[PDB]
């Protein structure tokens, strides 16, 4: 079948669209995307057939002073590009995964009505359900959603054929949005039982190590992993100068990770290695264990790879699953202490801990994607 | 604000 | 991560460096380059800073009569110039990739060495690796260069505090040379298995035709495309006259690029266009096949965009096309009417527009990524 996969966000939100997509493709489905012009590049390097939309989300790849899609400033401009550019892809389409921007979704939702076809909204946590939420801020998004784009939406289904809606962030987020988040990191809560969690949507990862890094691997005992994300944020280079320093005291080698806008680094003793766009998926399954910062992507995928995790909180969700579910220690605070994360390591390369991530491991799903689409499939072969 | 985000 | 990128050469020699240059600015990390003058637009235009050095390389460029960058003549002016407007420029950066005129990327790897910077040089054809050459040739190049510029490099090497070198052609190409080609369209020989091969670095094109451009290809049948890029020699013109008349018996409307020989379109007809600067990858997603010279570019444009293609010989990628059997070769620089539409018959054939769609999906499209990360792993372990 043919789906079209709209949204409008950042990387977090919208790589898991284009990993659903060129899943649809694998099993022989037209699935075609609708994304900010920044993701060009990317559905490139996957081939998955997208239509520009919309100001760029990345404030690099924007004009001079050209305000961001999430601008208030421009909300009528979002309702309108969309609506207006969303007719053509959705051209020949069954089914309709959005996620991201509000404004842009209740867009797509319309098109989906008005041509009659299934339409899923997906959120990434259990924490963004609407059922997560008290029956009062429901009223508030909803209210403000409707006070900031509620005419500008009207009046373009009024100038196709449908009729005037209320209510937007119900609109958009649907009675039930699907939920793209593995099962054992992000369980539901006894709040959300009918809800529809489908599993993490992850793109698979072919690509090998590089030779230098095999070499340094092979080169001596398993080393540490130490990486804390792309933020240039001054406390985040703190903590992984106080985690390299963890590792070294454990007697430890380290495999660190780097950004491209980053510094060179003065030296490195032969028990540190620089890694930049590396393949995470078989990176952790070389290592013993994972010092990060408090991140699903990252958290699931050392999750996944069943090796214990230290896991520094943000100002906590994750760092503390990991706790949880007895697999890691959330050692805390912007700039956590040596001993805090010497203590946490120590913990972490403790026997008992690596057999309980393994045992956790065991019991991650790697099929998001794949129920996704049987889950697509089913819909347009009962609504269509 | 009532949008979305995440930029 | 700053790097810089530099070089001498056509505009072929160049786009892929601009490429690499606002891929790495996207990616994060920060560019810079030293071209020579004729692509200051064109980098303002892709927002890469870039630093103007030498002579400009395109003839209609210069004033009437003077001397091209590459000529033997300038050798020592180049060495010089390069020698004083590069550290302005390569000041604060980590790293440095090349492709070009010997003479200028031999002063840029000195400066270079002088900050402990790694270098990388590029090529864009296999056929030109130091691995597909005797080493015998290799030792005329060796001994060539270090003739023609060698005394005067090893001067301002000598200024700015280094040891004097030999054999200047292993030393601006390197002991590993890159090879930034596609390997579908350009693969490497087994008498280079080690060299790096990155797969041909391309930079995603937005710019949308003109208005007038696309009322052509609106009100008509689907052209065929006709151009020569950065060619200049006499017989490009009647190369070009000889292709028009080629579609033209075919029955087929044309467009026409000026390229570097200001091709002027034999008349008013209707049924053909010229373009100056133009997105070839948003064209030649437009017409129905391509004419053009043998260079690695145009080629491979042309080659991810599915179109069958008819390569003018010299007297490369013209057999490439053969072989991988999306196109046809025709002898040259001016070919005759009846070849090429000998060809524009067998290229336009359903066998050939087949296999052209087919190979163009075979085509990676993550060659600048897989150069950046190469200077990445470059810039920590050295
Ligand atoms: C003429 C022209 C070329 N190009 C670019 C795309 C090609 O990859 C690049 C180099 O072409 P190429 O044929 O490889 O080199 P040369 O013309 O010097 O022999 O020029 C444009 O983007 N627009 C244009 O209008
Ligand atoms: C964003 O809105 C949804 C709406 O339904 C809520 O369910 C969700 O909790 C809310 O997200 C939170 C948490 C987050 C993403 N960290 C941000 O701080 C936003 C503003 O609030």
């Amino acid at each position: 079948m043919r789906v079209l996969i709209t949204g409008c966000g950042s990387r977090g939100d919208t790589e898991p669209l284009v990993a659903l997509a060129a899943r649809l493709r694998e099993l022989g489905a037209d699935a075609r995307m609708c994304l900010p012009p920044d993701y060009v590049e990317r559905c490139a390097e996957v081939g998955v057939p997208m239509v520009p939309v919309g100001r760029a989300v990345r404030a690099g790849a924007r004009e001079p002073g050209e305000l961001p899609p999430g601008a208030a400033e421009v909300v009528t401009e979002v309702v309108a590009e969309w609506f207006d550019k969303v007719p053509a892809a959705i051209e020949g389409c069954d089914a309709v995964v959005t996620t991201g921007l509000l404004p842009a979704a209740v867009a797509v939702r319309s098109m989906a009505e008005k041509l009659g076809i299934p339409y899923r909204y997906t959120v990434l946590s259990p924490d963004h359900l609407p059922s997560e939420q008290s029956q009062a801020e429901r009223d508030m998004y909803n209210q403000g959603a409707d006070r900031l784009f509620g005419d500008a939406v009207n009046s373009h289904r009024a100038s196709i054929g449908l009729p005037p809606v209320e209510h937007l962030y119900d609109y958009g987020y649907t009675d039930q949005p699907w939920l793209a988040a593995d099962p054992v990191l992000s369980p539901l809560r006894p709040t959300d039982l009918g809800t529809v969690q489908t599993g993490a949507w992850i793109l698979p990862d072919e690509r090998p190590l590089s030779a230098e890094l095999e070499a340094f691997l092979a080169a001596g005992s398993t080393p540490v992993y130490v990486g804390f994300g792309s933020s240039s944020r001054p406390a985040t280079a703190d903590a992984a100068k106080m985690a390299i320093k963890a590792v070294r005291a454990s007697g430890r080698r380290i495999v660190l990770s780097r950004g491209w806008a980053d510094l060179v680094l003065p030296d490195d003793g032969a028990d540190c290695f620089v890694v930049g766009e590396v393949n995470l998926q078989e990176l952790f399954g070389r290592v013993a264990a994972a010092i990060h910062h408090d991140s699903a992507g990252t958290t699931l995928l050392a999750m996944r790879a069943g090796i214990p995790q230290i896991v520094v909180r943000r100002v906590a969700y994750h760092a503390d699953r990991v706790a949880e579910l007895g697999v890691g220690v959330a050692v805390d605070g912007p700039v956590p202490t040596i001993d805090s994360l010497s203590a946490a390591l120590d913990t972490a390369l403790a026997p008992e801990i690596r057999a309980r991530a393994t045992t956790v491991a065991d019991t991650i799903r790697a099929d998001g994607t794949t129920v996704a689409a049987q889950l697509l499939f089913d819909a347009v072969s009962l609504e269509k | 604000x009532x949008n979305x985000x995440y930029x």
